[PDB]
């Protein structure tokens, strides 16, 4: 079997393997995602490269694992599928010997796991993707945000960007998202997640898609004229000033 | 001791070119020139034996090889390759085809398990690929007579005439200007002989030469009488008179 | 040992990409042109044939247009020999799917796992991946005609109308310019062939050149059939849109 | 290019000094040991004010006498935690006691070197060292209160007092002058806080840094945002005097 | 374009085998070491370089004892040596299992000549860095071989390896012409030790223990022996009569 | 130069060198230093241990093999702990076995083939380590000299590790009175203490600094550390 | 664009240069061969240099008997030649043991010229640098040469001729086939046919023989044997008598 | 041994499990449920070895949830009694067999219409309008035989039950401890509380 190290130290200490895996999830398109009192939200852009898509068929960027956490990437689509795969088994096997459903804290120190395990075995490279994770644990209604990446170290977030000019809508996040008074509502805190792709997105119905996670399995995708009629509302706040 | 190497030896280059596949492509290019013609009545395939010594008995050395009794083989290119590839083609007409449903295959299936072999030495970690092409001649009562090319990538295209190696391109021009789809069995013979003698530089005659068609049924090089839905090979080879009786009023 | 030899093929360049899927894509933009149109009662595609002689037989003739299922059939643009692999064994899966469910594969599910074994030979193996571009063409009782297509990174999109191969950026152009969604099978037909026309590097778009096949629901019957059109049917059907 | 264990021309391997230089680039981890218990502390450094620091587990349980810091590439230390938790349960199935923490860490080391790309010996699957140092602090019957430093290279050295990470050698140099033999448990919690707050880039509060101690009576204990809180608090009362 | 030299089943422009000719560079880099053929046995001798006075006389020994009648000495790489030995032993056990017959020493020389060559087949291995010297008494007769690290060897009346190879060659040739036919294994003993303190004039710098083995039909009964007591020191007093 | 034939165990140099076996070898000479030396009744490992800081322990370089059998360390620690872990499964087979102790001499050569494996192919790096092996067995008192090249020689004396040559030159100049040390193991312990000192140049030689060991006639085999040396120092 | 000449896979022009240069390998040992066909025999004939006078000559040899009916020599390095050697003599047994019958020359060419043939494909197996030709009287084709090297490529022949010197071999017993205008040597005893060899290869090489300078292999009906010394001396006495 | 009926009717699959769980002497428990949802609209009970019964079910549940997320999906009864079908066929030649006799009840929300599916250990699938394992069949087909109708209500098909299950509890030597009863719908799955006392 092709058993060749890879992913290998260099002498400044880097896992450069590693290391360009990241360059692949700053090419990926970008994916934020924030947390209210009691929702999460997940906003994704769309490329416009090509104007001639069919949005029935192709697969969203947002994927449930289980019924009550979902999970949003940036990267390489095709190495996305492999760890959601790998989830939604885990999300089933957690199911039938635990008699309980994961806790969204579980299921990222999973998908974490996989990726580290693929930055020192042989023959493989690291996954070029990083992960949003969000979702409800079983019968409670705090929100949880989690993210990971290519190294396979996993952390929660307030409020988290990844992918393309994910430094602009962080810096965006930054100063815009107050711990003390998170967004009380539903509606004001898909707002926020509208506000900070639009930095980055450009003027576009279509480009921005958003997926609301409520406690108990709620999971809703929004339609176009949804997303549309926060789009429509936002830009007539700037020209007040 | 360990086999390393478990990794791809042809690989894409920035051009998108598959290195190896273009440079064995280069060694069939070097190889003599062999060719196929198919008739209404039968197909015809023929190469020009390159002899490395006269004291060499080129009789012993075949560069026609009956695959099935209905199917037949030639190439250009590595000699070596080219007879490993026709145990292995031999072997998988019995193995895929003739252990599971009792009948030879049809042409364009073993064809397609010859290129199946080409092209996983393509892909297949420590290995090159082969260096030949193949022309196979071949009959089957569903399709009747068909003619195929096979490349070192894998690949496989049907033709009506054709030529590969040394003189292919010359050839292939020769045949352009002679091929129509009522030619006779004799009259492919003919045209088969004449390409021919534009690649040879040596001694021309029935020695030199090794042709092979693929006709109708010989009931007396079956070996056997008795069932009569076993009528006898397609697949006959010319013997070194026979060419000759051509050659004198060519 | 072996070490000096070694390529690495499934590894990262400093930019994030991965170099032999790029010079893959590179050998794909050098293959016969194809294309597939969906419309609101089937789908067309349409393919170049690209190297042909005046004695290439082109009635037992199969490089281009593949059947995976009675339902389901593929357009090929790159290597024809590693494509052949990869089509056995998608038309072994969808055999396996109908054994387990005595149910028709649908078209995803199918298409999901050929780029899933695409996307094996980028990350683990040490093996080049296949030098192979898909247009998937097909139809099930969920999302009805359906189009995909899927390259060597193991990445699959759906589409309207889309084209592999040669040319990509200037038939795409062409046929944003004309794709309409309220399109009928015999206008998507026209367009396919009008497309192919003004992106080919030869002088004009002639019979042998051209492999042809729709995806079309029974037009008494009342069920999908497909039709991988002979040489003679695509010398009158190009005789229609006017190219002669 | 050039084998995974590889030696240097000056006798050192390649791979086991890259990593040391990965674990350098990690958060500053201090232990101390004295004779009331033995000491964890760890630096937080969050990439963002975003980031919910509480999450940031860089202290973990071994078992109810063992505790666990920290340092370099984080995410390398799951397996590593996993395997010293499997082996200190499994002792206690096979043996009905406590395993010893100088045979804990001793079996944590022998995965260091199971990186290779061949096959002679016994069979080491694994295409790199880890990236990260260990502090594993403990109590047992025999030898007390121990510290140790795991290193990726397989060797683990006793401490009394040892820093790793980003200002390990300033630390290093502080924990020198002020160790002594009859420390007690508060004097050692005050120390970390005072080594920490000095090598940190960050100004050291309750949320960028985390306590933990492991006692005989109480065993393996991390320490929450309100009693850590507190000794920063004592530590700046007493700093302020003289 | 070189580096032919840098992997060890390649073939340089030349035919070489360029690692082989590396192995061989440390073979004569080592102690000096000999075997005599006589009328019914074979003896063997060996340098041993006295690095210290630390070192205990009599007790690192280099010939090495295959099965019971086969005697092995080397020179070159030790531990490589002994590597040779181990398989050798295995390879003798695993002939009489199946056999019942000690092995035949010229059956015994393919064996390990096919191992050693074996070594020179793969990249991923490398060649022996010894030479060695062995045989014994069998069915018909003594047999002397010299094995070369790229797995040639040949039946010899006189070998010799080593730092000392030419000193000890020339000696050799003058004991084949002056005694046609044979020499008596008491002798070979004697003169084996002549030999030695010859050879020793190449690695002079340094003192050195003399170390001899012998196998002969009436002499031993077939098997193989080492020189010990009286008749080694009437081999070292005979050497030193005729060293002045 | 060096350069090319650097890369890996399985590649010759042109002179005949095998380089990546004499960079092994430099990781013992960069070794702290350990003596051994044995009478024909006992046979002494004395060991100076190296601290990474004065709030480290000083890490054991003397490891127990059998009753009757062990070693001293220079260099990669782990390397002896795979190297003496292998030696204690050869000793306990031997005595569950065949119902024998070991023979030392017999160790040596099993040690020998051990780590010739890893310099014949790809993959595996050569042992980092260099062994001195006492023991006393059916013949009298032993001691082995181990070489990660695969080399072993039985000695009276030796020493290995940093600046080793003192003690070395001291062991063979006192060679006859050592060796005579018949019944007295105390005055063994002394010799090889004088010996290791020949080598000491740095620092002065500490309780908690020196590690002692000794096997001989009604002796098993035992180390000595912290206040049980306090007399030699 | 460096190491396309280390492993065998192919060059730009088509070529594998391990190969070509394992052919430049057979020449090595400085050693000719040549195998002629008589009425009923088939016969080899081998220089055999001892340069060394501590080397037992019975020792040097680069003849082997395969089976009782197949011979082989060898032009190459011997540790080559013997890993050929014990290759063929497992083939020709296993072939009888799985077949019922003795294997024939020709057979055991092709099964080791396909093993020739993979280390040409595979990149981790190195050639042999060796040229095998085997003979026998085969029980159905008669005497028979058939002659295998690196490239996977083997031949019958009428007669052959390897080594250094093989195209001066070569092209005189060509001119011999021209005047006789027969493929064998008309000739009802092997010892005649020896003679013929013997002859021929000093015409060739402009060398004089002694016994101790050649190796003689001779197949016969049912029977493969090598002559000893005086076995040639004897033969080499008829030749002295002939001029 | 256990009691599983299965019974068919307009526009509902109607399933009664016996209650009892009992090993030699001892009744266990008399409140068990043997069945798993499979899916919204799937219900699957189950009888046969003491261990196989549950592991079986739930490694089906299992598998046919995981594929609802990936495909966000429903896969037919049809389809989901194929799949148990082929499970329990693959086994059945394996070093230790699954020895489960299960009844998959489902709704098809595309052709609209009930479907009850009777499969054995061996992997016999069969379609039918109404269906038991066990010892059951033996009293209840002839029953059924007599008094269903293709067209009953949800209401008729429940009468239909209550007539099985005490020509069972009549004639039938072991004690089973009634039946927890469950419809499969349009609506999807629920229980009928009162049947104990209905």
């Amino acid at each position: 079997g092709y058993d060749r190290a890879l992913s290998i130290f260099s002498p400044d200490g880097h896992i450069f393997q590693v290391e360009y895996a990241l360059e692949a999830v700053k090419r990926g398109t970008c994916a934020v995602g924030v947390k209210g009192k009691n929702c999460v939200v997940l906003g994704c852009e769309r490329r416009s490269t090509l104007k001639l898509q069919d949005t029935r068929i192709t697969p969203s960027k947002v994927s449930k694992i289980d019924s009550h956490v979902v999970l949003s990437f940036s990267g390489l689509n095709a190495d996305s599928r492999i760890l959601i795969e790998k989830a939604r088994v885990e999300a089933q096997s957690h199911r039938l010997t635990l008699e309980d459903p994961v806790t969204v804290e579980y299921l990222t120190r999973y998908v974490a796991g996989v990726q580290q395990r693929y930055t020192q075995s042989g023959g493989v490279r690291p996954f070029g993707v990083s992960t949003l994770i969000a979702g409800f644990d079983p019968r409670d209604d705090e929100p949880k945000l989690y993210q990971t990446e290519p190294s396979g170290i996993y952390s929660s977030w307030s409020a988290q960007t990844i992918g393309r000019n994910s430094k602009t809508v962080r810096e965006f996040l930054e100063k815009n998202y107050d711990r003390k008074e998170p967004p009380a509502t539903v509606e004001e805190c898909v707002k926020l997640t509208v506000r900070s792709l639009l930095e980055v997105v450009q003027t576009g119905a279509k480009n921005i898609e958003i997926t609301v996670v409520k406690p108990d399995s709620d999971i809703v995708a929004l339609s176009s004229e949804e997303i549309n009629q926060y789009v429509t509302q936002i830009e007539q706040e700037k020209q007040e000033q | 001791m360990t086999d390393r190497y478990s990794f791809s030896l042809t690989t894409f280059s920035p051009s998108g070119k598959l290195g190896q596949i273009d440079y064995a492509l280069t060694a069939v290019k070097q190889g003599v020139t062999s060719l196929g013609i198919k008739a209404t009545n039968g197909v015809v395939i023929a190469t020009e034996k390159k002899s490395s010594s006269p004291l060499a008995m080129s009789e012993t050395l075949s560069k026609v090889s009956l695959l099935t009794p209905d199917i037949g083989a030639v190439y250009s290119g590595m000699g070596p390759d080219y007879r490993v590839l026709v145990d292995k083609s031999r072997k998988v007409a019995h193995t895929s085809y003739k252990r599971i449903y009792g009948e030879y295959p049809p042409t364009k299936l073993l064809v397609s398990e010859v290129a199946k072999i080409m092209q996983e030495a393509t892909q297949s970690g420590g290995v090159r690929p082969f260096g030949v092409s193949l022309l196979i001649a071949g009959h089957d009562e569903f399709n009747g007579f068909s003619l195929y090319q096979v490349d070192p990538s894998g690949s496989y295209f049907p033709w009506k005439a054709t030529a590969i190696g040394k003189g292919s391109v010359a050839a292939k021009t020769f045949l352009e200007k002679r091929w129509n789809d009522e030619l006779e069995l004799e009259d492919a013979i003919h045209i088969a002989l004449l390409t021919l003698k534009e690649s040879v530089e040596g001694e021309f005659n029935g020695d030199t030469i090794e042709l092979a068609i693929i006709g109708d049924e010989n009931p007396d090089l079956l070996g056997y009488t008795g069932i009569p839905t076993d009528k006898g090979p397609r697949f006959r080879k010319l013997t070194s008179q026979e060419i000759n009786d051509r050659l004198e009023a060519l | 040992g072996s070490r000096r030899y070694d390529s690495r093929t499934t590894i990262f360049s400093p930019e994030g990409r991965l170099y032999q899927v790029e010079y893959a894509l590179e050998s794909i933009s050098h293959a016969g042109t194809a294309i597939g149109i969906m419309a609101s009662d089937g789908i067309v595609l349409a393919a170049e044939r690209k190297v042909t002689s005046t004695l290439l037989e082109q009635d037992t003739s199969t490089e281009k247009l593949y059947k995976l299922n009675d339902k389901i059939a593929v357009a090929v643009a790159g290597l024809t020999a590693d494509a052949e692999i990869l089509i056995n064994t998608a038309r072994i899966h969808a055999q396996n799917y109908l054994k387990t469910y005595n149910e028709d594969i649908p078209v995803e599910i199918l298409v999901r796992r050929l780029s899933d074994i695409k996307q094996g030979y980028t990350q683990h193996g040490g093996l080049r991946p296949f030098g192979v571009s898909f247009i998937y063409a097909g139809y099930d009782d969920r999302y009805g005609y359906q189009l995909y297509t899927s390259n060597p990174s193991g990445n699959y999109t759906g589409w309207k109308a889309i084209s592999v191969g040669a040319n990509t950026s200037a038939a795409q152009t062409l046929l944003q310019m004309d794709y309409k969604d309220d399109m009928k099978v015999d206008d998507a037909i026209e367009l396919a062939l009008k497309t192919l026309s003004k992106t080919t590097d030869s002088s004009a778009l002639t019979y042998d050149r051209l492999e042809f096949a729709t995806i079309r629901k029974g037009a008494n019957d009342g069920e999908v059939y497909q039709k991988i059109f002979k040489p003679q049917e695509i010398k009158d059907i190009l005789v229609k849109t006017g190219i002669t | 290019d050039r084998g995974v264990s590889t030696f240097s021309p000056e006798g050192r391997l390649f791979q086991v000094e890259y990593s040391l230089e990965a674990i350098k680039l990690g958060s500053t981890a201090i232990g101390i040991a004295t004779k009331e218990g033995v000491v964890l502390g760890v630096e937080k450094r969050a990439t963002s004010p975003l980031l919910e620091s509480d999450s940031i587990e860089k202290i973990v349980e071994i078992d109810r006498h063992i505790g666990c810091a920290m340092s370099g590439l984080t995410a390398d230390a799951r397996s590593m935690i996993e395997h010293a938790r499997t082996a200190a349960v499994t002792h206690n199935l096979y043996y009905d006691e406590d395993i010893n923490v100088e045979s804990l860490t001793q079996s944590v080391c022998d995965l260091a070197l199971r990186f290779g790309e061949g096959a002679s010996g016994e069979e080491r699957l694994m295409s790199r060292p880890f990236g990260v140092a260990l502090l594993i602090a403990g109590h047992d019957a025999d030898d007390g209160y121990q510290l140790f430093h795991a290193e990726p290279s397989g060797t683990f050295y006793r401490y009394n007092a040892k820093a790793i990470g980003s200002g390990s050698e300033g630390a290093q140099a502080e924990l020198l002058n002020e160790w002594h033999s009859s420390l007690t448990l508060k004097e050692a919690e005050l120390l970390v806080l005072k080594i920490l707050k000095q090598v940190m880039e960050e100004k050291l509060d309750e949320n960028n840094a985390q306590l933990s101690c492991i006692t005989k009576q109480d065993g393996f204990k991390i320490y929450d945002n309100e009693k850590t809180a507190e000794l920063i608090k004592e530590l700046k009362e007493k700093e302020a005097a003289e | 374009g070189t580096g032919y030299d840098l992997s060890n089943s390649v073939f340089s422009p030349d035919g070489r085998n360029f690692q082989v000719e590396y192995a061989v560079k440390a073979v004569e880099n080592g102690t000096t070491s000999i075997g005599i053929k006589c009328n019914d046995g074979v003896v063997f001798a060996v340098e041993k370089l006295i690095t210290s006075k630390l070192l205990v006389p009599q007790k690192n020994v280099k010939i090495q004892v295959v099965d019971r009648h086969i005697g092995c000495v080397y020179s070159g790489l030790i531990p490589d040596g002994r590597h040779l030995v181990n398989r050798g032993r295995e390879e003798a056990a695993s002939f009489k299992k199946l056999y019942k017959t000690p092995i035949p020493i010229p059956a015994f020389a393919d064996r390990l000549g096919q191992y050693v060559q074996a070594h020179t087949l793969y990249n991923s291995v490398r060649p022996f860095g010894v030479s060695t010297i062995f045989g014994g008494v069998d069915k018909n007769g003594a047999h002397l071989y010299m094995l070369e690290p790229s797995g040639s060897y040949w039946g010899y009346k006189g070998a010799a390896t080593g730092k000392g190879r030419q000193s000890a060659k020339a000696e050799l040739e003058k004991l084949v012409d002056h005694h046609p036919e044979g020499l008596s294994a008491r002798e070979a003993v004697k003169q084996a030790a002549k030999i030695i303190y010859l050879a020793h004039e190449d690695n002079k710098e340094k003192d050195f223990e003399l170390e001899i083995s012998w196998c002969s039909l009436s002499e031993t009964n077939g098997l193989h022996k080492f020189v010990k007591g009286d008749l080694l020191q009437e081999a070292i007093d005979f050497a030193q009569k005729e060293i002045n | 130069f060096r350069n090319n034939y650097d890369g890996d165990t399985v590649t010759f140099s042109p002179t005949g060198r095998l380089f990546q076996v004499e960079y092994a070898l430099e990781a013992i000479k960069q070794g702290s230093v350990t003596v051994g030396l044995r009478s024909n009744t006992h046979a002494v490992l004395v060991a100076l241990k190296r601290n990474a800081d004065e709030l480290s322990s000083y890490q054991k370089k003397i490891i127990k093999c059998d009753e009757h059998m062990g070693l001293s360390l220079a260099g990669l620690a782990p390397d002896a702990r795979v190297l003496s872990n292998y030696l204690r499964q050869q000793c306990n087979y031997s005595s569950l076995v065949f119902n024998r102790k070991l023979a030392v001499e017999r160790a040596g050569h099993l040690l020998c083939d051990k780590a010739q494996k890893n310099t014949q192919s790809y993959g595996g790096r050569p042992y980092g380590v260099g062994l001195l092996i006492i023991g006393y067995d059916k013949s009298g008192a032993h001691l082995l000299e181990f070489q990660p090249s695969g080399n072993v020689t039985e000695l009276y004396g030796t020493a290995i590790g940093a600046r080793s040559q003192g003690a070395k030159t001291y062991l063979e100049r006192t060679l006859d009175t050592f060796i005579k040390i018949d019944g007295n193991p105390d005055e063994l312990i002394k010799a090889g203490v004088e010996a290791i000192s020949q080598s000491l140049r740095d620092e002065s030689l500490t309780v908690d600094n020196l590690s002692i060991a000794i096997v001989g006639k009604d002796t098993p085999f035992t180390i000595y550390d912290g206040e049980a040396v306090a007399k030699y120092i | 664009a460096g190491y396309d000449r280390h492993i065998t896979i192919f060059s730009p022009e088509g070529r594998l240069y391990q190969v070509e240069y394992a052919f430049k390998a057979t020449n090595q040992t400085n050693i000719n061969s040549l195998a002629v066909r008589g009425k009923d025999c088939t016969v080899v004939i081998s220089q055999k240099k001892v340069p060394d006078k501590l080397l037992d000559p019975t020792t040097v040899s680069y003849i082997f008997c395969i089976s009782r009916t197949i011979g082989m020599v060898v032009n190459g390095p011997i540790p080559d030649a013997r890993n050929a050697a014990l290759r063929a003599k497992a083939e020709a047994a296993e072939f009888r043991y799985k077949y019922g019958y003795d294997m024939p020359c020709d057979v055991l060419a092709k099964r080791m010229a396909n093993l020739s043939q993979i280390y040409t494909q595979r990149a981790y197996m190195r050639p042999l640098g060796v040229i095998l030709t085997f003979v026998s009287v085969d029980e159905e084709l008669g005497p028979s040469i058939y002659k295998t090297d690196p490239a996977g490529y083997y031949v019958g022949y009428k007669a052959t001729a390897t080594g250094p010197k093989q195209q001066e071999i070569t092209t005189n017993l060509e001119n011999h086939f021209k005047k006789s205008k027969i493929d064998h040597i008309n000739e009802e005893s092997w010892e005649k046919v020896v003679e013929f060899a013997i002859t021929h290869m000093i015409d060739a090489l402009g060398t004089e023989f002694s016994k101790n300078d050649l190796e003689v292999g001779v197949a016969t009906k049912d029977k493969f044997f090598t002559l000893s010394a005086e076995n040639i001396e004897e033969r080499l006495v008829a030749i002295a008598e002939q001029d | 041994m256990d009691i599983i009926l299965g019974i068919r009717v307009q526009d509902s699959v109607i399933l009664a499990s016996s209650k009892a769980v009992t090993r030699g002497i001892s009744v266990l428990k008399d409140s068990d449920d043997k069945t798993r949802q499979l899916s919204p609209h799937t219900l699957m009970s189950f009888a046969g070895e003491a261990g196989d019964t549950v592991q079986f079910a739930e490694y089906i549940q299992a598998n046919i949830q995981l594929y609802s997320i990936r495909e966000d999906y429903e896969l037919s009864p049809q389809a989901v009694s194929s799949f148990v079908r082929q499970e329990l066929a693959k086994s059945i030649r394996s070093r230790r067999p699954y020895q489960v006799n299960v009844l998959i009840g489902g709704y098809d929300k595309k052709k609209n219409k009930p479907e009850l599916y009777q499969i054995d250990y061996l992997g016999t699938k069969v379609e039918l309008p109404y269906g038991a394992h066990g010892y059951s069949g033996f009293y209840t087909f002839s029953l059924l035989d007599h008094h269903y109708r293709p067209d009953m209500t949800t209401e008729e098909g429940l009468d239909l039950l209550k007539l099985c299950v005490q020509e069972l509890e009549k004639r039938m030597p072991m004690d089973f401890k009634g039946v927890i009863v469950k419809i499969v719908d349009k609506d999807g799955i629920r229980q009928v509380d009162d049947f104990q006392a209905q």
